[PDB]
């Protein structure tokens, strides 16, 4: 309503009301069933995960492949055998 | 058969470990031998032909937090070594670190009396005193325990494998050596000078007082008559293995044309592309004496029998000058330049 508070230092009066989405909390979840549209933004090109400046695909592969050092020591042994 | 070495220390006390590795790969043929060392030491294993792949755990601190401890054990154990031969002079605490690595034959060094003499029951072939002074004697126990100890294998299998025979990969031999050489003067006809100042050059872990540096005045006096004469006529390579961007501005070996480079323990190639080398007792001595590379070693006095066993390297090429006063920073620098002027 429009209750009229006569406060002891000023000239107030107010008006309030209660509102809440009745059941459209279902309809908004249905609309957010747009994750079924997560397929057009996945078939798009990958930025660099397919770029030529990338080989090795794990979570530590490219970073910690890093043991061509052993193969290089072996190549050194082979060159010494030559 | 798999083998793990736990050699400790930096560079100069780790470059001398190559004979042991070669003796391993010679006695038991076709053995994968890995190594764990310190960060400054692992840098040396980038020029070898035996080790499979190095690692870095032990500067051998006191606390190291008990998750980097377990994980280290958790990577030694889960590859099933057979004989984890060690150094660093295990007492009774570090012996457990070898023991929990469930191998077959645990051989290492131990403290004579100090630091809890101990040596434990759970070991094998514990031996001689600790501070590991002499060079090319070094692990002298190891080159005897791995010699014919067991079986019809021939009489002691080539007692102390040929001295340091480090190899250089032609990729590093060409590209980085050339790039750093030609940055400044370069003809492959120069002379390397190593001992300058004190940050982490090699420090040798054993020389103690001398060979750490010269006051850079003796170096200037030497260098002014190095290129004097058509012998080299290239060499002004003060070769400062320091933060020398903190030192190059004070090369009183006048900065006119005294070149300079920054290097890790990779300088073996730079030695191999020089026309000689003149340095104090440091890694450069052993590296140059490994190849032909006629060197000139200038350490304090009479320490030769400790730090330089192959007095005659190839033709008595590598020559040594002592100091009658005993302190390195006093020498017949005149006779030094006399000896150097021939090469």
């Amino acid at each position: 309503n429009q209750r009229d508070w006569v406060v002891t230092k000023s000239i107030w009066h107010l008006s309030d009301t209660a509102i809440k989405s009745f059941y459209t909390f279902y309809a908004m979840f249905t609309v957010w069933g747009v994750c079924f549209f997560a397929s057009m933004k996945a078939s798009m090109a990958d930025p660099f995960y397919d770029s030529e400046h990338y080989r090795g695909q794990g979570g530590d592969g490219t970073v910690h492949w890093y043991y061509d050092r052993q193969e290089d020591i072996e190549a050194t042994a082979r060159g010494d055998l030559l | 058969r798999r083998v793990c070495c736990v050699v400790s220390g930096g560079v100069y006390e780790n470059v001398l470990f190559f004979p042991v590795v070669q003796m391993l790969k010679d006695r038991y043929p076709g053995v994968l031998v890995d190594v764990v060392a310190s960060a400054r030491g692992k840098q040396v294993y980038e020029m070898c032909k035996n080790v499979r792949y190095a690692n870095v755990y032990d500067p051998d601190d006191e606390w190291p937090e008990p998750a980097e401890y377990t994980h280290q054990l958790g990577v030694m154990k889960n590859r099933y070594y057979d004989m984890v031969l060690s150094t660093k002079l295990a007492g009774t605490g570090h012996a457990l670190f070898l023991f929990m690595s469930s191998a077959r034959e645990k051989v290492g060094y131990v403290y004579p009396n100090v630091n809890g003499a101990g040596a434990g029951l759970f070991l094998t072939e514990m031996f001689k005193p600790a501070t590991t002074n002499l060079a090319d004697g070094g692990y002298n126990m190891y080159q005897d325990m791995l010699e014919w100890l067991g079986r019809p294998a021939k009489g002691v299998p080539q007692q102390p494998i040929p001295p340091l025979r480090v190899s250089i990969s032609k990729k590093l031999r060409a590209v980085v050596e050339d790039k750093y050489n030609r940055a400044g003067v370069e003809k492959g006809k120069y002379v390397v000078i190593h001992g300058i100042e004190s940050d982490s050059v090699a420090n040798m872990k054993s020389r103690g007082d001398d060979d750490c540096l010269l006051p850079l005045e003796l170096w200037a006096e030497i260098a002014k008559e190095i290129s004097s004469g058509g012998n080299g006529l290239r060499p002004l390579f003060v070769m400062p293995h320091e933060r020398h961007r903190e030192e190059i501005e004070e090369i009183v070996g006048e900065e006119t044309a005294y070149l300079f480079i920054t290097t890790p323990g990779q300088l073996t190639c730079l030695i191999n592309d020089s026309a000689g080398v003149v340095a104090t007792n440091t890694a450069a001595v052993q590296l140059a004496n490994a190849r032909d590379k006629p060197c000139v070693a200038l350490f304090s006095s009479k320490e030769k029998a400790r730090l330089f066993l192959p007095y005659v390297e190839e033709r008595k090429s590598c020559t040594v000058v002592a100091s009658a006063t005993g302190k390195l920073a006093g020498i017949d620098i005149e006779a030094v330049k006399k000896a150097v002027k021939d090469l």
